[PDB]
């Protein structure tokens, strides 16, 4: 009986590995590479301002 | 902040410009509206009829010939309009009614001069609540 | 009432909103002003494409 | 591991402890009552 | 005919809540008053007669089915 | 031993498991497994900054997240077909709920002693009427502690057993003659929708018992 | 009949949790906030 | 004599409802008064006698309802 | 004989559900507070007796059904 | 007595509904809400204070039919 | 006695309906979802939690009436 | 039990009418979507699928309702 | 075993007035398709094919509700 | 056994107040229609077929209603 | 076998509010009509007869009902 359900929850997790899993790549790369992006920007700027 | 700017403009004399205020009220489409200190931004047309102004002061009554209403989204209300009114004085029924009956006349009258003549009506009929 | 159908557009509505209060006006404080608010002398004249001419009207 | 910091815990979320011990009392006196269904 | 009178009772029971016809509806027009002169100030004795008019030829319907409710109570 | 005190380790287990093993030798960069966390943590601290508003609000900051993720966690759990019931005890739940809002009752009559109890005289009333709003706050003041956890336990009872039964009905309807293998699709997309709504009856059940009881604290804490 | 049983374990982990992410969990991700704003600021 | 007791207990029972038109009713009175006032604040003292006039000839009609029951219960 | 006390059950069941009228009431009584304010938010000192004085009175006749239920229950 | 406790549980079973119109209400409140702070964007810390108040009392329609539901069980 | 296991499937029956409260009311907030974003796109964000938070609320009390027919079915 | 699967049937039944705000429900969503397009000409890419949201776990609730009148029909 | 059958035909017949909802429900669909078309007559067969899904796809609930009416008669 | 047809009789009673979705809302997608051409005279009938369809099978609901009446009927 | 008469009778007491927010209908199209010709007054003859229209073979519908509550009375 319960194995049933336990298909439909690999019906599921096989559309959550299609379909979520590359959703959140992208959306922890965007933050990953912003964040290593401005933390980047101000090293690199007050290095220019030790050059000022 | 609180109270709220008012800016009254009148093509011939602005009333007021940047005025602390309290209450306003005044006659749209939708109704007669009053707004307070802070409002949701509404573009709303003024009807021909009267707009109380109450402050920390008293509230001025004017009658108005229409126009616009417009609240600004940092709660600065102007309002646009044509006529000025005082207390009471500059409205009279010698005036009204004899000319009134002429234009209830001209209502029957070609097309473009019988609009008129009924939209005066109305605006006479309006001013009867200025008669009161 | 339906003015916006058959008659005036709404500046206009307004006009005559502003020609009515200044018409029922009080004879005492009616000034020269407010009749100098109600002095229509423009003309129009509708050329055509052809530089072409209308009589001019009095608005 | 993880560095351990004195956090207040005690001298905060007294009365949520006091609570649950109230309850677990009041529970007690429960399922000594209604455990002979 | 044991079961009659309880059958009148019980149908009086049924016939009760069609007052509720009437607690709707009434309100609504007093509602609508209510955007009559928040809306416009100078229609009040205009409409305060003919919505309390719209008041009484409203509920009527509904005291009609609570005095079927007293003839199928007794009658 | 218990089935559900090893569901409570699992529990501690999988809260170790989203920390420890999650951070990546203590770097600044936070890697993609604890985004999950921060982006929680922000979700929490954004909700509770605005709800109870206080100059000192953080300091039962700890608490709505430690009242929180047991139940984001114990949600996530029994969604698993072959589990015993986590959160479904409404027993548990509710004694739960009784031992917050107790806390909650205790706390605010430390802060206000006697005008505590100013909570019930909210707005301005004419006479007659002032013991009323009382009465039917005092009956809604513990109708606040009760429903509560009875919420969210009987979504639970009504979230799993649901999976149970409806599995028995694709039992009872695949037994029969084998015209049942043709279309016989729709019931299993139907309850994998029911997870998908089950999914929702964890998340959100757990958010909304965080954002009721920010509530009740703000209300707690601070009179009106 | 297991009411005791559920709730002294639940109870124990609620313990448990309360005094556990308190002195762990939150502030270890309050220094990864102090410290980004520490290298951002200067 | 002795089932006509237990229909006249259901009968309270199924007479109780009409408060229902009190429940929804009044309360939409309310609604449009709310309204009422916000997109017109100084009209609170014209409007606020005679919408609670508006209260009381509607809120009573669910009243009777229940003297109904209480009457189909003595 | 056993029916008598039984009605009183199904009579209790159905003598309560007159909080529905509730249920929808003073909901509204709340939106349009909500509806209203939102238009104006410096009217909420004003409105905010006053919607609680539109919210109670709306409620208590739903207060009446479930008692109604209780002694019928009772 | 086989009759008794069947009419109790079916006296449960229409002391089920009473929650209907608070499953209609706390979402009509929240329909406000949504016309309100799309309407209005600053207002969205100010009327949620009342509107989760309003929430809860719109439970206080249509809980206690259902513990009317739960005791008539017991 | 063999009326009480009936009578409580009948009282599953009656206490089904209950959850139209939620077929009618998680609606109108995706309704005014659609209203909360169509006169106001760079808001949705700010609504779209807490429209579906108040989805959770009614949800749930829809399936508040359901369980209390399985717990009647069983 | 000659009594019981028709009392079953007839409580399928009266478990029918509770998919009723299935009928509206997810319907009146569909009001204000067109509603939405309509004021707002480009913001059909936006709403629809938050809309087919409030499709979805709208109608569920009434499958719910008839898999009550599916298995007291039959389990 | 005479019994039962009847008791058939009469669940069929509570089983059927579901289609009330379905009724108001594509109703009030077009209703807000006239609504939104005459204030757009730009934008007409654009929504229409998408109002005539919601069309479909809503009165699908009470498609399901008679047949489930037909083999309640069964 | 005379309690079937009988029944039968009384099935097809209670399988006629489905057309009440019907008889509200055939009439008010024409409501609307009315609320569409007095603001916007220019389009009056080219919506017309879509206010007739929705009539049509609107109504196609209570005809569906009132043949299950037919059918469980004679 | 006296049974049949009786329950054609009692079918014809359910047969009855069928035609009930017909009454509602019918009513709010001219509601609406007024919502029409209040704010356009140039466009009543091309509403009334339409509208009158969407009256009639609205409500017949709705004395569809009373004409079976005829046909099983008869």
């Amino acid at each position: 009986d319960e194995s049933i359900l336990l298909l439909t929850f690999l019906g599921f997790t096989g559309l959550v590995a299609k379909y979520l899993a590359p959703a959140y790549k992208d959306f922890a790369d965007a933050r990953m590479k912003k964040v290593s992006d401005v933390l980047n920007a101000s090293r690199n700027k007050h290095v220019e301002a030790v050059k000022d | 902040s609180s109270g709220l700017k008012l800016q009254f403009a009148l093509p011939h004399e602005t009333l007021y410009s940047g005025s602390e205020v309290t209450q306003v009220n005044l006659p749209a489409k939708s109704g007669r509206i009053g707004v307070l200190a802070n409002h949701v931004p509404t573009v709303e047309q003024l009807l021909p009829g009267v707009v109380e102004v109450m402050e920390g002061s008293n509230s001025k009554k004017f009658f108005i010939s229409g126009g616009f209403a417009t609240v600004q989204p940092d709660s600065q209300l102007c309002v646009t309009a044509i006529e000025a009114f005082p207390l009471e004085s500059f409205s009279q029924e010698n005036i009204k009614n004899l000319l009134a009956e002429a234009k209830k006349n001209v209502s029957s009258s070609d097309a473009r001069e019988a609009a008129e003549a009924a939209i005066q009506v109305e605006v006479l009929e309006n001013l009867q609540s200025v008669l009161k | 009432s339906a003015w916006r159908k058959a008659g005036i557009s709404y500046a206009a509505y307004l006009n005559v909103a502003a020609q009515a209060i200044r018409s029922s006006l009080k004879t005492e404080l009616q000034t020269a002003s407010v009749l100098n608010r109600s002095q229509t002398d423009a003309f129009y004249t509708q050329y055509k494409n052809g530089t072409a001419a209308s009589e001019p009207t009095p608005i | 591991m993880l560095k351990r910091f004195p956090t207040p815990i005690l001298k905060v979320y007294w009365p949520f402890f006091v609570a649950g011990a109230a309850v677990y009392y009041g529970m007690s006196k429960a399922a000594d009552l209604s455990s002979n269904t | 005919m044991q079961l009659v009178l309880a059958a009148k009772y019980i149908g009086a029971g049924i016939s009760t809540i069609g007052l509720l016809g009437a607690g709707i509806g009434i309100a609504i027009v007093f509602a609508a008053l209510i955007n009559g002169v928040s809306r416009n100030p100078s229609i009040k004795d205009t409409v305060f007669p003919m919505a309390i008019l719209g008041f009484a030829l409203s509920e009527a319907t509904g005291l009609f089915c609570l005095m079927v409710s007293f003839l199928l109570l007794f009658g | 031993l218990t089935t559900f005190s090893l569901y409570t380790i699992i529990v501690l287990l999988v809260i170790t498991s989203l920390y420890t093993l999650t951070n990546n030798n203590n770097k600044i960069i936070g890697s993609r497994w604890l985004i999950s966390q921060e982006a929680i943590y922000d979700t929490i601290m954004n909700m509770t900054k605005g709800q109870i508003g206080g100059k000192n609000w953080g300091l039962y900051f700890p608490m709505i997240f430690t009242l929180f993720m047991f139940i984001f966690i114990a949600n996530l759990i029994s969604m698993i077909p072959y589990s015993f019931a986590l959160s479904a005890h409404l027993v548990f739940i509710i004694s739960l709920s009784i031992v917050i809002w107790l806390g909650n009752t205790i706390l605010g009559l430390y802060k206000h002693g006697w005008v505590f109890f100013s909570l019930f005289v909210p707005a301005g009333t004419p006479l007659p009427l002032v013991p009323l709003l009382v009465i039917i706050e005092t009956l809604s003041y513990f109708a606040r502690a009760i429903s509560l956890g009875l919420r969210l336990g009987s979504n639970i009872l009504a979230g799993h057993l649901l999976m149970v039964i409806l599995a028995g009905l694709t039992f009872n309807f695949m037994l029969i003659n084998l015209f049942t293998l043709v279309f016989g699709f729709v019931p299993l997309a139907m309850i994998l929708a029911i997870m998908m709504l089950e999914f929702a009856i964890g998340i959100i059940q757990g958010y909304v018992w965080a954002i009721l009881t920010a509530s009740y604290l703000k209300d707690a804490v601070y009179l009106h | 009949f297991y009411f005791m049983n559920q709730l002294t374990y639940g109870f124990l982990l609620m313990i448990t949790l309360l005094i556990l992410f308190s002195q762990f969990f939150l502030p270890m991700i309050l220094r990864l906030y102090v410290s980004r704003l520490f290298i951002s600021k200067l």
